[PDB]
């Protein structure tokens, strides 16, 4: 019975219909985002970009484009160079 | 031979020369559908010529469903008068034939194994992913489907003539393994 | 039934409201006057630039401008669509066929293009 | 306060533009579409904060004059 | 702020209009009006979520579809509404959908 | 052309706070430990379904020479592995079905057969054609049937 | 309007005490501090989910 | 003195640990991810063998 | 050895407990999944060999001596996966023979 054969594993066939289902995330207006981001900066001063992706909910380029334009990279001691939402 | 492929569905690639908001063609055209999380573009379907078209921002459009060429020249001028009604400057600029699908039967089961053993450099007959043997013709770029009911199904052909010189090539070979 | 079903929303409307009536400082008698109104309301071309060659190639556009016939208002959890048909499951929500009301929890639907 | 960056990135713009003149918040809260109440004052709370750190500078009279090096 | 669906309904119509009237007599302000709308919205939402329990079937043709942000637009044509206990005919019929 | 170092002896080795081998070796290109890691699932893959080590070794050399070819650099090397097991099997004359190999990879069915026709074309080689006596050994024997059932069983296919 | 004000100070003497008469309750397992950090996080949610009905309204 | 059991069930405890070892290793990669994995393609048969 | 010190050797072994490292960012209220895994009963087969074509057979000694075959049984055990998901469900599943 062991190593049975099956056309595809069960667990691959549940992750794959679940991010079908959720979709890629759209890019979403330059107003909108921007908005998000500052009410995300409002909860406290220091955001990685990874969990800022998770919270926007927008394409890595097109997020670190608009980040670019405003917020600026840090170099700090927390661990690594992280992004800094504050336009100044 | 006695015997021509007739085209199932031909695809065709046009630029409209104009930027497109996607989500204000997806708000007043008839048709037209836009899901962004799903794909980058519109897609839109019209009856009468029985096609489909993909809409992008870049304003470049890519019309399928189309059974003759004229259909889909025809077909796509009719998108790109829908786009143009809806406000845009849209035009009709470099209007081609990227890919044609063609079926025929040549009425007669084939062994495709003796086919694989022939011709083996052009051929792939795996029964586990696809039923069908797949033909990779060289001197015309066409790509055959070959059925042991005798269906035919060509693709990869940018002119008719492809389709039908490829089946006119393959016809004889065919013939000779005749089941 | 229907109308039954529609008293229970104005019991969970009103209901819903007056914590925001408290909230904004207004007074309750509001929401009375409110439900009073409510319901007295209810009860070879070759330079292929020029499209203008083909004429009549839509369809009247009217019909979304009135939207004065039946209307049907709901949510959608799956719709399917292979080439010529179109599925809908359709989950529940509320139908405006002929000014009666219609009420559903599961709505199946096939259609032709 | 996620808003109040929005206004300096809004006259961050308005730098961009060239026509910097002295002005106020209540303007500026009115073409970005934003509202005056108490919420006003709880962000211009925030916004005088700011003004103890504004290297994006902005005074309270006549200001905004972001550049540390600016001449045209 | 929320799903707004059932405002271009009947019962949505009812209460804009008396929300109207209030807002002509001075009783109510716009504010408050559309705080009403949205409690309106959610409590619709969730009674029509909780205590409709009954299944409906419908069969007909397609003459027009949209779809954007979510909301599909469909608009059909002499489409037939059965259910169990009743059959209802209709000429025609435009179905908004979200989710 | 390496070497490695150990921790010896006790006593100079381990410094302020323990520098152990004064660091960690750190050695080799990512041409080579991509190739490596594939040859270990190869054989983790092949062991699964008790592979002979001749039909590993072919394996190996046909993943070698698709990924020096780097026609399939895009496909995630596990597929490639896979599909250079099916390869090796059908090669070797004892074919194991796509599923089969599904069974012991993590890579679905349609993945693999995609990397195996990309594999095809790119070594310009061809695999004989399967057969209804090629599985006749390996089901009859999970089904422990007799030999004379699998007898009547190959007869009856052929 | 006087006695609003009135009313006013004594709902001010009422969030008062609810934040400090339990201020203790966590202290015995700051309540404010609490509140107003909910308060926040909302703030990108409501926005989020606020524009959609801007656009719902456009869409229908 | 140790027989041919002892001396074995020493390897074997070692190597038992180092397959757990391992499917603790491959199985966390996969939930890290959300994935589901399969205990089978987690154990590694030739660590014992 | 096999009898006795090969199952106790399983069995001694603690259960794995995996779980997520506060996947997706949510509220996290123990959200992430714990898997455990525990074996027992473990199972040995009479000495088998297989052959190219995959088909188990039975491997005499001499057979081994002759064609440097080593004299090997196949090993199995019991696995049990228990799925905590914080779901207020708890699913164990049984692998049999491993």
């Amino acid at each position: 019975t062991n190593y049975k054969p099956v056309a595809n594993h069960q667990y691959n066939i549940e992750y794959e219909r679940k991010k079908k289902e959720d979709g890629k995330r759209a890019r979403a207006d330059k107003q909108h985002v921007l908005d998000m981001l500052f009410s995300a900066f409002e909860k406290h001063q220091y955001y990685n970009l990874k969990d800022l992706v998770d919270i926007t909910k927008q394409p890595v380029v097109y997020l670190k484009e608009i980040l670019k334009e405003i917020g600026v990279q840090n170099v700090k001691g927390i661990h690594k160079n992280t992004w800094e939402l504050k336009p100044e | 031979s006695g015997i021509v492929p007739q085209l199932q569905n031909i695809v065709s690639t046009v630029n409209l020369g104009c930027k497109l908001d996607l989500k204000t063609i997806a708000l007043r055209a008839r048709n037209a559908e836009y899901n962004p999380k799903r794909f980058a573009a519109v897609i839109m379907r019209i009856r009468e010529p029985r096609t489909t078209a993909l809409i992008f921002s870049s304003g470049k459009m890519v019309c399928t469903g189309a059974k003759s060429e004229e259909q889909s020249r025809l077909a796509a001028r009719k998108y790109a008068r829908v786009v143009q009604k809806l406000g845009f400057p849209a035009k009709f600029l470099d209007f081609k034939i990227q890919n044609m699908v063609g079926s025929c039967d040549v009425k007669f089961p084939i062994r495709l194994e003796g086919l694989v053993l022939t011709h083996q450099q052009f051929s792939s007959y795996e029964p586990e992913l696809f039923p069908g043997l797949i033909y990779r013709m060289i001197k015309p770029r066409i790509v055959l489907l070959i059925f042991v009911s005798g269906k035919v199904v060509l693709t990869g052909a940018k002119v008719r003539a492809e389709i039908y010189e490829a089946f006119e090539n393959i016809y004889p070979i065919l013939k000779g393994f005749r089941k | 039934t229907v109308p039954k079903l529609y008293r229970s929303v104005i019991e969970d409307v009103i209901n819903d409201v007056r914590d925001i009536f408290l909230d904004d400082g207004v007074d309750e008698q509001v929401l009375m006057e409110l439900k009073t109104l409510w319901e007295n309301k209810l009860m070879g071309q070759v330079e292929e630039e020029p499209l203008n060659s083909e004429d009549d190639v839509s369809d009247e556009e009217g019909q979304e401008l009135f939207d004065t016939e039946n209307v049907v208002v709901c949510q959608y959890d799956k719709i399917h669509r292979s080439k010529n048909k179109w599925k809908f499951h359709l989950k529940d929500g509320i139908m405006n066929l002929n000014g009666r009301d219609y009420i559903f929890s599961k709505a199946i639907g096939d259609a032709e293009w | 306060f996620g808003v109040l960056a929005k206004i300096v990135n809004y006259m961050k713009t308005r730098h961009q533009r060239g026509d910097t003149h002295p002005l106020t918040l209540d303007e500026i809260l009115d073409e970005t579409q934003h509202l005056d109440i108490g919420l006003k004052q709880k962000q211009w709370l925030m916004t005088e904060a700011l003004v103890n750190n504004p290297k994006i500078e902005v005074i309270d009279g006549k200001y905004a004059f972001k550049p540390k090096y600016n001449v045209r | 702020m929320a799903y707004q669906l059932y405002r271009n309904t009947t019962l949505g119509n009812s209460l804009q209009e008396s929300l109207d009237e209030l807002i002509q007599s001075q009783q109510i302000t716009p504010q408050l009006a559309l705080q009403v709308l949205l409690q309106f919205d959610k409590a619709i939402n969730a009674a029509l979520a909780q205590r409709v329990r009954n299944r409906v079937n419908f069969r007909g043709s397609l003459n027009t579809y949209r779809f954007c942000d979510n909301v599909w637009t469909f608009v059909l044509n002499d489409v037939e509404f059965r259910e169990v206990t009743e059959l209802i005919k209709v000429d025609k019929v435009k179905i908004v959908a979200c989710d | 052309l390496s070497t490695m170092i150990g921790k010896g002896t006790g006593a100079a080795s381990f410094d302020e706070f323990g520098n152990s081998k004064y660091q960690n070796r750190r050695t080799m290109s990512s041409s080579d430990r991509a190739m490596m890691n594939a040859f270990k699932e190869i054989t983790t893959m092949a062991d699964r379904i008790n592979l002979p080590r001749n039909i590993v070794d072919r394996t190996n050399n046909l993943f070698k020479q698709v990924y020096e070819q780097k026609s399939l650099k895009g496909r995630a090397n596990d597929a490639i592995a896979s599909a250079c097991l099916y390869i090796a099997c059908r090669q070797e004359g004892v074919p194991r079905t796509f599923k089969e190999i599904c069974a012991v990879s993590r890579i679905s069915k349609k993945e693999i057969g995609r990397c195996f026709k990309l594999i095809l074309k790119a070594l310009e080689t061809s695999v004989d054609l399967i057969t209804t006596g090629d599985f006749m050994s390996r089901f009859c024997s999970n089904l422990c049937l007799p030999k004379q059932v699998q007898m009547a069983a190959t007869h009856i296919a052929r | 309007a006087q006695l609003k004000f009135f009313e006013q100070l004594d709902q001010i003497e009422k969030q008062r005490k609810d934040e400090q008469e339990r201020e203790i309750l966590m202290r015995a397992a700051q309540l404010r501090l609490k509140q107003k950090a909910k308060e926040m996080q909302q703030q990108e949610l409501a926005q989020m989910r606020q524009r959609d009905a801007n656009l719902t309204a456009l869409a229908a | 003195l140790d027989l041919a059991g002892p001396l074995l069930a020493f390897l074997f405890r070692g190597m038992f640990k180092n397959l757990l070892k391992e499917v603790r290793i491959y199985a966390q990669k996969f939930i890290d991810r959300g994935k589901d994995f399969n205990l089978e393609l987690a154990i590694k048969t030739r660590i014992i063998s | 050895f096999i009898q006795m010190s090969v199952q106790r050797i399983v069995e001694d072994a603690p259960p794995i407990d995996l779980q997520a490292e506060a996947q997706h960012a949510s509220g996290e209220v123990e959200e992430p999944p714990r898997y455990l895994l525990k074996f027992e009963q473990i199972y040995l087969s009479k000495p088998t060999h297989w052959e190219r074509d995959g088909a188990p057979s039975p491997m005499m000694p001499n057979e081994a001596r002759l064609r440097n075959l080593t004299y090997s049984a196949p090993l199995y055990v019991d696995i049990t996966k228990t799925v905590i998901k914080e779901g207020e469900e708890q699913l164990q599943t049984q692998h049999q023979k491993t």
